[PDB]
RNA sequence: UAUGCAAAUAUAAAAUUAUAGUAAUUAUAAAUUAUAUUAUAUUAUAUUUAUUCAUAUAAUUAAUAGGAUAAUAUUUGUAGUUUUUGAUACCAUGAUAAGGAUUAUAAAUUGAAAGUGUUAAUAUCAUAAUCAAAAUUUAUUAUUUAUAUUAAAUAUGUAUGUGUAGAUAAAAUAAGAAAUUAAAAAGGUAUUGUUGCCCACCAAUUUUUAUAAUAAAAAUAACGUGCAGUAAUUAAUAUAUUUAUAAAAAUAUAUUUUUUUUUUUU
């Protein structure tokens, strides 16, 4: 059960059908979907000639960003500079402490797994743990 | 009969004919249209003296 | 129903109720309305007229031959809405060196008026010697009989107001009705400049005389600028002229007095830098202007502020007051009876109850 | 603030004003953003005057300017949430919880039609109404007819 | 009234989630390299004949019919195209001498049946492909 | 299961209860209340199709102020801190939905009023609100099946396994379907009306007769065990026997204040 302010304000109204590609809250759970032949044409800008998004650059006289935007595309300088790179994700943040050259040119949201396979055994309740065991997700 | 609409007629369309009116009704009588201070419970809230 | 109101124009239920016109009934105009014809308001604009000249005009009009002859000299003198930045001493020297040559009294007067206007625009106070050289001997001296042109007198007044000269009265008294009688032809800009100059100069009687003359000659108080009136009314300190100002302040309109108060407040507060010369502190006039604006403006209703300290009657609130005086009513009745004479006059009355405080 | 002497019954009604302001910002920025986007990613030469380096350098500079434009209204219209102006209830366009003509939610529409607050006419629930275009082709046909009435009717100069 | 802060995520979950994400990213790098290798090798390797030998155009004996044309005219380029369905269909279109017979009358084996290697002789080969390779059904 | 031991409702009566002293009347009646079509008869029902269903995020809601072609306002540039307190992260009265079983052919519609998150009086720490790129564990949802398969906002890598258990969904309206079917009776001791009266026991206070280690009777809104009676879940009433936590229960015999179903010499 996701806990957020909008959860009380809005209502799911069951498994309602939305217009194609027009769900209100976008949750790209398929960003980390791997596809070798379609590596450059999945969750990425369609044209190779397009410039990098505005989110990859600093515009004004900034004082500092806690985390960079997900659409910011990983570049060589991200690994070469050896600086601190963080991306907001559940639960709190994901930090790039393993700079690799195999992710150059791909978006950080594509690199980061949205739906983490790991399940917390601590906050899980008795009934919820029983449900997970019945589903097979937990022993 | 019950009313079916409401119009803002300028009140000279339906006047009291002169022969059943007090004499000239202007200088002899001074008339002021004020409002009752008691509970009307239905009636002329704004009545003239 | 609910906190949100219902708009009757959009709601069809109200529009089709018995208190409005149903759609089945014929749709037609009822009781045609003429509001703009029975009583049409004059055009009063919140914003000032953008295309206004906003200055004193001199009505420059001479013979075309003289104008074209003096064109090389007149290029330096100000034209219609065009002000050259030539030094004032240059035009003064040109006039004092070429005026005897040209033989036309009217042309000389117009040229001197233009010289005065230029030196007033430049705020050059040295040009009064020109007036003493040329005009003083024949236009105003020991009972001078000459009739000066309106252009020249207006230009001289503008110059003296700009330079805050003390010689304006000798000309204004001649310009009263018993003399030249040029007062009705003075523009509201001229009146505003006179009032501002006198207020800056701090003349107690000048402001009174100018205001009385304006009222007599039907000068447009509303179109007279608020700042000049504020400066003129700031300088009055004497009791008699202060009373005159108090009784005269009712001539202005309600909007005019409200904006006079606004301008006075802002100028003596934040707008102190707007004036080149700071305004002197006159708290009496400031308070009276604020009070007069409050009197003239419509009075709103603030019940809590009005009746914050209101206390009910002793008899009315006796039940709700634990320690209240009730024998005071009996004492008042006894006093009333003694005054009436029913009781013996000045009879000794002893306290009827104990004093609980 | 902080629910001290609140005047409106609902706090969320101010989000309607916020949405109107974001629409006004879109009105401001819709031309500049579109022009910058068009210039930035046009590979073909613009004209005889600008070609090659004179064009690519210009594209880079205009893209830099667009990025430096702080507060540009990037977001599209379809991703901006629609909130009723009467009861501050959110509805998403394209579903049945929002009407396009009145710009109010399904609940507000039902309340207003059940009371007397909006002059509407009743039609059969399982029909195509009374419009000839709706009877003919339906939603897409009436949409295309609106387009034809607006633009395609005119022989543009 | 009087709201209080309530923990949502586990006390040690954040760092565990971070290290799990890092390890998943490294595993994705390894799988991406493997998938690229497998896709390139599949594209280069020769595949089976994509034409059905049971329909009207491809029914004659190998010594007659369209097979003579294939063997004597376009045989050389089939090895270079590695018998993939798209290039063989395009070559059949461009060679002429067949006209619309490759689409109006000819038929081809399905997408997953035409991707089998040169010698298969078994139906269940398509399910023997590696599963950890994220080549999107390209062996 | 009558041989003995055993007067006994077929009524000469004076408001209830009680030993003929305990409390203040006690009983009873009528109307109404959801259980029972009958077999030609106000309609032939009986066929087709379908079922691995999932998503919500980064806090400030409490004023009016007019400009070109207009007979003149610097009102260009309009400047008075601070005593109140709820739709907010509970609660803070009302109001729309879904749910087909008997008014039919005919110049005609196969969707209901009994109520569904947001809406109009109860207050008393409440800053929870989208303007993108986001976090399945939650009843209420028709997905494309084997010749050709990723180009423009970024858009799904998963589950091939004899059309395959249980359980379950939909349609008799421009579609194609045809002889066994709706149509009886039958009840309140309840009136707070079954979520009801009422029953003893348990438990608690206390009164009267009594002085005998007595017994008996009576009053009482909340407990405990039950569900005995109230057409009331194997009917009830009377007497006798018997068992025992308690209402009671089982038998023997006799009754129905038990609601009822057609055979005039086959
Ligand atoms: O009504 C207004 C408003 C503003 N000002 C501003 O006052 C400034 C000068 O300040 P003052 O207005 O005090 O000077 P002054 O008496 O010499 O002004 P004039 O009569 O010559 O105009 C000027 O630069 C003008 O912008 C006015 O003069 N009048
Ligand atoms: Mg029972």
């Amino acid at each position: 059960i996701a806990k957020s302010a909008f959860g009380f304000y809005l209502a799911r109204r069951g498994q309602r059908k939305y217009p194609f590609l027009r769900r209100p809250h976008i949750k790209n759970t398929h960003s980390m979907n791997p596809s070798a032949p379609y590596f450059w044409s999945f969750m990425t800008a369609k044209s190779q000639m397009a410039f990098l998004p505005e989110e990859n650059y600093i515009t004004g006289d900034w004082t500092g960003k806690f985390f960079v935007s997900k659409r910011q595309v990983y570049t060589l300088q991200h690994a070469t500079s050896g600086a601190k790179v963080r991306v907001k994700s559940f639960p709190s943040i994901f930090e790039f402490n393993s700079p690799s050259r195999w992710n150059i040119g791909k978006e950080m949201n594509t690199l980061t797994k949205p739906r983490m396979d790991l399940i917390d055994e601590q906050m899980l309740t008795k009934k919820q743990r029983l449900d997970y065991v019945r589903a097979g997700l937990l022993p | 009969q019950g009313a079916v609409a409401t119009a803002e007629i300028p009140a000279f369309f339906n006047e009291r004919p002169a022969w059943e009116r007090p004499p000239l009704e202007e200088t002899l009588y001074v008339t002021t249209n004020k409002e009752r201070y008691d509970d009307v419970r239905g009636g002329d809230i704004y009545y003239d003296d | 129903v609910g906190y949100t109101p219902v708009n009757p124009d959009t709601s069809p239920m109200v529009a089709y109720s018995q208190y409005h016109w149903h759609y089945n009934l014929p749709q037609g105009m009822e009781r045609p309305h003429s509001v703009n014809r029975t009583f049409a308001a004059p055009f009063q604009s919140n914003h000032s007229l953008v295309n206004k000249y906003r200055g004193v005009w001199i009505e420059f009009d001479m013979h075309p031959a003289f104008s074209v002859a003096l064109e090389p000299q007149l290029r330096k003198l100000p034209r219609g809405r065009t002000l050259p930045k030539t030094p004032a001493e240059e035009v003064i020297a040109d006039y004092t060196a070429l005026a005897p040559l040209v033989d036309d009294e009217k042309t000389r007067d117009l040229w001197l008026a233009k010289v005065f206007q230029h030196c007033a625009f430049q705020r050059c106070g040295g040009a009064m010697e020109l007036w003493e050289r040329y005009c003083h001997q024949r236009f105003t001296a020991e009972g001078a009989t000459a009739k000066p042109p309106l252009s020249l007198v207006k230009s001289v007044l503008f110059y003296c107001n700009k330079t805050d000269n003390s010689g304006w009265r000798a000309l204004f008294d001649r310009c009263l009705k018993d003399g030249w009688n040029y007062t009705p032809l003075f523009d509201t800009a001229q009146w505003s400049f006179m009032l501002k100059s006198i207020g800056r100069m701090g003349d107690e009687d000048g402001v009174r005389a100018v205001l009385e003359e304006m009222l007599d000659v039907q000068a447009d108080l509303d179109r007279v600028e608020a700042r000049s009136v504020v400066i003129a009314l700031n300088a009055v300190t004497n009791a008699d002229v202060y009373e005159f100002v108090k009784k005269y302040l009712f001539n202005f309109g309600e909007r005019k007095v409200k904006f006079l108060r606004t301008t006075y407040s802002d100028l003596r507060g934040h707008g102190a830098g707007k004036l080149r010369i700071p305004l002197k502190e006159n708290d009496n006039m400031y308070y009276h202007v604020c009070w007069h604006s409050s009197i003239r403006s419509p009075r709103q209703f603030s019940p809590r502020q009005l009746y914050f300290d209101y206390t009910p009657s002793t008899l009315g609130s006796s039940s709700h007051n634990p320690n209240a005086k009730i024998d005071d009513i009996v004492k008042d009745k006894i006093e009333k009876w003694k005054a009436e004479g029913l009781l013996p006059e000045d009879y000794v009355h002893e306290d009827r109850v104990y004093d609980r405080s | 603030m902080r629910h001290i002497g609140q005047d409106v019954p609902k706090r969320h009604t101010h989000f309607v004003l916020e949405s109107r302001l974001m629409y006004e910002k879109s009105f401001r920025d819709c031309w500049l953003h579109s022009v910058c986007r068009a210039i930035s990613q046009l590979d073909e030469p613009l004209s005889k005057t600008v070609v090659g380096t004179h064009q690519k350098m210009l594209q880079r500079k205009v893209t830099c300017f667009q990025y430096n434009q702080y507060g540009l209204f990037k977001t599209p219209y379809y991703r901006l949430a629609n909130v009723d102006r009467y009861h501050a209830v959110q509805g998403v366009a394209g579903t049945r919880e929002w009407v396009p003509y009145v710009n109010v939610s399904y609940w507000t529409m039902n309340k207003m039609v059940r009371g007397g607050n909006l002059l509407v006419h009743r039609v059969h629930y399982t029909g195509w109404g009374t419009d000839s275009h709706l009877k003919k082709g339906g939603w897409e046909h009436r949409w295309n007819k609106v387009l034809q009435r607006n633009v395609l009717q005119y022989s543009r100069i | 009234a009087k709201p209080k802060k309530r923990p949502k995520v586990g006390q040690g979950f954040h760092e565990k989630a971070q290290k799990w994400r890092e390890e998943y990213l490294l595993d994705r790098h390894r799988a991406l390299a493997d998938s690229l290798r497998a896709y390139v090798e599949f594209s280069t390797s020769k595949r089976v004949e994509p034409w059905d030998a049971r329909f009207k155009p491809f029914d004659r004996i190998e010594k007659d019919g369209v097979y003579v044309l294939m063997r004597y005219m376009m045989e050389e380029k089939l090895q270079l195209c590695n018998y993939h369905h798209r290039p063989v269909k395009r070559l059949f279109c461009n060679i002429g001498l067949m006209g619309p017979q490759i689409t109006t009358k000819a038929r081809w084996k399905p997408y997953r049946f035409a991707t089998n290697p040169a010698g298969t002789s078994k139906a269940e080969r398509m399910y023997q492909r590696d599963k950890t390779v994220y080549t999107h059904g390209h062996n």
